[PDB]
């Protein structure tokens, strides 16, 4: 039923009328309640092409989450170039909820059921839905949190792998739990990840990469540089902005009483806005244990360029553009027209 | 492993002729050609193999025949002379310098060989010099032979600019050895090939002779 | 109407560092990738790395890692390039580039007009002038000349008989040897007959080392 088109999709999610939590309050006005019995329609001997990297759904979602954060997470000061705005910045309750994107009347959404699909090119098992699955709008860098998981094997996605300026998205099959805590210096926090889980997952990622880069040695190293937002694994927990050193997660070659990796984190109040150009200053953190038990379900990587002896290909954590975070979940979808 | 090979190194043409520049690559990737006029920033000429950039005349064309990419420049104008580079992602070719040449009768080279001065040999280094004088066209090859043995990577050619008065070129290949490697061996010679010689010309000397 | 504006040219010494800027206009600074390319004469143009102004995200070419830093000032649309531990081989013209469109980095339609960086040592060496004596054996005429070896830095000028001999003279472009010094030969074709009668003086000048040398080229005695 391929008829790629552009329409304004509408959001849907199960918000609570009583909930003062910011994603809920936003969803209360922006979205509609979830269809209890959503219909899927299969398509036999039907094969169509997708491009996750050129998809209008990603941009719509991006605009929504931007306008969500703008209403919900009010900073004390917002400084932009030479201008400045200062409003009241009360503390808020914060925990993302799953948002569904849906096609209006006359249109529909194509779901790709090729569970080994790399995002671009032809797809053999295709069906039609009216809404995508539940997507948590988790804003983060380096690590993709609380996402869906690859269901057959680890998938590597890139618009062009040979193009070192294109972001690489790893979609994990087995999730790794990450627990972050600020104990009740009060700006210092720390993350905890198991070595067994993490080591193993990078071993497994090394193997898949070896297939895409034959006769090359695969090696992971820490971030090359830039703003703290992207040189650390940064993410928001319960309103507070965490910044975690991921050096220990990337320690070279991954060959083929449990022991944990402790990543040192800091809570910041002076933050670069991911929405756009600007520095935002938020309120000092709340008291007590501030804790997030999340799951790592994907990575953002960037491959090293330039001439290489030793036949070694080096990968580093990426991130920064959040559109990437959304396409890691919207890759299997395209918006079509009916005729 | 750069594996982006551009050739030829130098292309000596006239206005109105056509320049044919090449680039081998085994790697997957889009290829682009740039032009650098003397003292100016490079500019994009062809991208994606054969697509002409904006403001680039139909005279420029790109083609692909396997791993072999070509940049053909027809009806060569004076604003077309400079250095050309091919590019594939982050890598560039060595460059091809297309430079003006004035047409004239083919003229064979006059070849002279020069043994190292004894004043020099007191310093522990031997400099043999082969001179190719007043020839046309520019394409020429000099090969060194020490006792019927070809030399590798121990010589340096040097070319004058085309003469304004008689349109000829002159080349100077200098072979350098340590005094030690020169004390051995008797015969030293350079073998010159050109378009104006039916068979290669070789000029030699025995060491110690006069 | 995209525009990249680089800072002026600098002169450094082996060991120092340098910073170059590049101000962008005509487009949204953070939505497009910048690159630094350098062109050293005689060498492939070398991509040094890219920078995505959005987060300051950076990708350095393997050979330059540890010596190179790229930053940017988002509030004034300006990219920065630092290179430390400079050696002679860092002498080049440095460019910032931007792709034809912001999807594909590599089609470099847009270049700044470059920043010359000369990395030179203040050490200078005087040349050794060796004779290229004519053969005692003898198309039609004979050749002779000077071998100006091992000087630094260029240029060397050569004249013959104080400039009264110009016809038939060829002074070749200097060669940069393995040592790091230059070398050139100067030659002149003269009548084979007037060899032992006419004086031929090679006049070699080298301003950087204040060296004037007059060499007399003549065929060896046996
Ligand atoms: C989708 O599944 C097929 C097998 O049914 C597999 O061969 C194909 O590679 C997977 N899709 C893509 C485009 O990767
Ligand atoms: C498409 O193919 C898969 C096997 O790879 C099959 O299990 C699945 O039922 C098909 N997609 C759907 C959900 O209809
Ligand atoms: C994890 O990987 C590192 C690679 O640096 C290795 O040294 C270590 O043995 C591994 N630890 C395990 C087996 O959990
Ligand atoms: C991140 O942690 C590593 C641990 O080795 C340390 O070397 C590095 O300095 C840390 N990053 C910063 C700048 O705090
Ligand atoms: C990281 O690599 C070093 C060797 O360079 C090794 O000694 C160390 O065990 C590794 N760290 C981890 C994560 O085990
Ligand atoms: C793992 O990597 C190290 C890196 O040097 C290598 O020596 C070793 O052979 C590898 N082991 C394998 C391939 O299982
Ligand atoms: C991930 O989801 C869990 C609940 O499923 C939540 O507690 C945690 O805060 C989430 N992580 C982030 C950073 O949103
Ligand atoms: C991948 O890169 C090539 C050039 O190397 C380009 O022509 C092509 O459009 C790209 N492929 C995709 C999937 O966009």
């Amino acid at each position: 039923v391929w008829k790629e088109a552009k329409t304004t999709l509408f959001c849907a999610s199960d918000a609570k009328a009583y909930e003062r939590e910011v994603h809920n309050v936003w969803a209360t006005h922006a979205c509609v309640p979830t269809d209890p019995n959503p219909q899927e329609m299969a398509l036999g001997n039907v094969t169509e092409n997708f491009n996750m990297w050129k998809n209008d759904m990603v941009d719509q979602m991006h605009e929504d989450i931007i306008s969500l954060w703008d209403q919900s997470l009010k900073p004390c000061v917002k400084l932009t170039g030479g201008s400045t705005v200062t409003q009241a910045c009360p503390k808020v309750s914060f925990d993302p909820i799953p948002i569904h994107y849906c096609a209006p009347a006359g249109y529909a959404i194509l779901k790709c059921n090729n569970e080994t699909f790399e995002g671009t090119g032809p797809c053999n098992n295709v069906s039609t839905v009216q809404c995508t699955h539940g997507i948590k709008p988790v804003v983060s860098t380096q690590l993709l949190l609380n996402g869906s998981l690859a269901k057959e094997e680890i998938v590597i996605r890139s618009e062009n792998l040979t193009d070192n300026a294109k972001t690489i998205i790893v979609h994990l099959k087995e999730s790794v739990e990450i627990v972050c805590t600020r104990p009740g210096d009060t700006r210092q926090a720390h993350c905890n990840i198991s070595e067994e889980k993490w080591n193993k997952t990078l071993q497994k990622v090394s193997k898949i990469l070896q297939e895409h880069f034959p006769n090359k040695a695969i090696k992971f190293e820490p971030h090359s540089g830039g703003d703290l937002e992207i040189t650390t694994h940064s993410f928001n927990c319960r309103g507070e902005f965490f910044y975690c050193n991921t050096t220990k997660l990337f320690n070279g070659t991954y060959n083929s009483s449990n022991t944990t990796i402790t990543l040192p984190c800091r809570i910041k109040q002076i933050v670069n806005m991911w929405q756009g150009v600007g520095r935002a200053m938020y309120a000092p953190p709340i008291k007590g244990n501030i804790t997030c038990k999340s799951i790592i379900t994907g990575l953002l990587l960037t491959r090293d360029g330039g001439n290489d002896d030793n036949d070694t290909e080096t990968f580093r954590p990426g991130g920064g553009d959040m559109r990437d975070n959304w396409r890691s979940e919207l890759y299997k979808y395209k918006v079509v027209e009916i005729k | 492993e750069i594996v982006l090979t551009q050739s030829p190194g130098t292309l000596s043409l006239s206005p109105g002729e056509t320049a044919i520049i090449s680039c081998r690559t085994s790697q997957y990737g889009s290829l682009a050609w740039y032009q650098q006029r003397p003292g100016q920033a490079p500019r994009l000429v062809i991208y994606s193999g054969s697509t002409r950039a904006a403001g680039i005349p139909d005279r420029f064309s790109g083609s692909r025949w396997g791993p072999d990419y070509n940049l053909t420049i027809s009806n060569l104008e004076s604003g077309d002379f400079g250095v050309y580079y091919c590019q594939q992602y982050e890598f560039f070719g060595q460059g091809t310098k297309v430079q003006v040449d004035i047409k004239r009768t083919v003229a064979a080279p006059s070849v002279f060989i020069f043994p190292p001065s004894d004043e020099q040999l007191k310093s522990g280094t031997a400099s043999v010099v082969c001179l190719l004088n007043n020839f046309y066209p520019r394409e020429a090859k000099v090969q060194w032979k020490v006792d019927n043995a070809l030399q590798s990577g121990n010589s340096q050619e040097s070319v004058t600019e085309q003469d304004s008065k008689d349109s000829t070129y002159s080349l100077s290949s200098t072979l350098t050895l340590s005094k030690a490697d020169y004390e051995k061996h008797k015969v030293y010679a350079c073998e010159v090939t050109h378009q104006g010689l039916r068979s290669p010309v070789t000029k030699s000397f025995n060491r110690g002779e006069c | 109407q995209v525009q990249l504006v680089q800072s002026g040219g600098q002169m450094k010494k082996p060991g120092e560092s340098m910073r170059i800027s590049c101000r962008a206009s005509g487009y949204e600074f953070i939505d497009c990738t910048l690159n630094w390319i350098r062109l050293a004469p005689g060498k492939r143009p070398e991509w040094m790395g890219w920078l995505k102004p959005r987060g300051g995200a950076v990708n350095y070419a393997r050979p330059l890692q540890g010596r190179v830093t790229m930053t940017r000032d988002v509030y004034s649309d300006t990219a920065f390039l630092e290179l430390r531990s400079l050696t002679v081989d860092d002498t080049a013209v440095y460019f910032c580039t931007r792709g034809k469109n912001c999807d594909y980095n590599w089609d470099f339609e847009h270049w700044g007009r470059g920043t010359p960086v000369i990395v030179s040592s203040p050490s200078t060496k005087g040349p050794s002038v060796f004779p290229l004596a004519p053969s005692s054996k003898s198309g039609g005429t004979a050749a002779l000349g000077c071998l100006v070896k091992d000087y630094f830095p260029e240029p060397v000028t050569v004249s013959w008989n104080s400039g009264a001999l110009t016809s038939g003279v060829h002074t070749f472009p200097a060669v940069l040897q393995s040592s790091g010094l230059y070398s050139l030969s100067s030659v002149v074709t003269v009548p084979s007959s007037s060899l032992g009668t006419q004086t031929y003086i090679c006049n070699v000048n080298h301003k950087p080392s204040n060296t004037k040398v007059d060499k007399k080229v003549e065929p060896k005695s046996c």
